[PDB]
C-alpha cells in the first residue's frame, strides 16, 4: 500500500487547546518535568502513547499551589497529544 | 509558578 | 492484519531530537522571560540522549534562523534513523509559538516533514513536543461525584 503524506505524525502538547500552560521558575515546566520523569522510568519499555497518557495523569494531578493572583490559586492543566501514528511505538534499547 |  | 504491529526501530541510529529553547524575547513582543526553560532543555537532553537520540539544541533563535535550521534538518537524509523528534519550548497562543522576534504557525514547522517534502521519514514517526501556552483560558479544578 501507499501511505498518506500526512501520516505518522505525533503532536504532543503540554496543554489542551486554548489554555495556559504552567512553568516552575527553578524546576521547569509541569509538562516537561513529568514527561522526563516518565521517560526516565518507562521510556525504554512502554509504548509511547501509553507513556504520554501517564504524563496526562501526572500533569492533571498538579495545581497552582501559590500565586500572587489569588484567583489563579488551584488552577489546572491537562496535556493533549494527537496521533496520526499507524503502529505501536517503542524505544527499546538499541 | 509562571504562565507560558 | 497484525494488531500488535510496531514501527521498525532497528536502524543504525535512533535519529535526531531538535530542541528549540526560548527564554527571552524581543522587547516589543511584550513577553516575559521564561525562567526554568533551560532546566527543561537540559532534562530533555538527558532523557532523549539515554533513548539513543542525537540531541541538538538551539537557544533564542529568530524566526528566520529557526526556519532555516528546521528546513536544513528536513532536507538531510534520515534513511538510517528510526524517527525524528522536535521540541519547542516557548511562549504561544492560538496555533503558534514564538521565536525570539516573531510568531511561527505550528503548521509551517510540521509541513516540512510531510511525506512528499521529506521522503526519508516516510513510514517513520515524526514527533513534535510543544511546551507553550495555547490561549488565555486558565483551566479550573473540578472533582468527581
Amino acid at each position: 500500500y501507499t501511505l498518506p503524506a500526512g501520516a505518522d505524525f505525533l503532536m504532543c502538547y503540554s496543554v489542551a487547546e486554548g489554555y495556559y500552560s504552567h512553568r516552575e521558575t527553578v524546576n521547569g515546566s509541569w509538562y516537561i518535568q513529568d514527561l522526563c520523569e516518565m521517560l526516565g522510568k518507562y521510556g525504554s519499555s512502554l509504548e509511547f502513547t501509553e507513556l504520554l497518557t501517564l504524563v496526562n495523569r501526572k500533569v492533571s494531578q498538579r495545581r497552582v499551589d501559590f500565586c500572587k493572583d489569588p484567583s489563579a490559586i488551584g488552577k489546572k492543566q491537562v496535556p493533549c497529544f494527537a496521533s496520526m501514528l499507524t503502529k505501536k511505538l517503542h524505544f527499546f534499547p538499541k | 509558578v509562571e504562565i507560558x | 492484519f497484525d494488531p500488535a504491529e510496531k514501527y521498525k526501530m532497528d536502524h543504525r541510529r535512533r535519529g535526531i531530537a531538535l530542541i528549540f529553547n526560548h527564554e527571552r524575547f524581543f522587547w516589543h513582543l511584550t513577553l516575559p522571560e521564561r525562567r526554568g526553560t533551560c532546566a527543561d532543555r537540559d532534562n530533555l537532553t538527558r532523557r532523549f540522549s539515554d533513548l539513543g537520540f542525537e540531541v541538538k539544541c538551539f537557544n533564542d533563535l529568530k524566526a528566520e534562523e529557526l526556519l532555516l535550521k528546521i528546513h536544513e534538518v528536513s532536507t538531510v537524509s534520515h534513511a538510517d534513523a528510526d524517527c525524528f523528534v522536535c521540541v519547542f519550548l516557548s511562549h504561544g497562543e492560538g496555533n503558534h509559538i514564538y521565536a525570539y522576534d516573531a510568531k511561527i504557525e505550528i503548521q509551517t514547522l510540521t509541513g516540512l516533514f510531510k511525506g512528499d517534502k521529506c521522503h526519508s521519514l516516510v513510514g517513520k514517526p515524526k514527533i513534535f513536543i510543544i511546551q507553550a501556552c495555547r490561549g488565555n483560558q486558565h483551566d479550573v479544578p473540578v472533582i468527581p461525584l
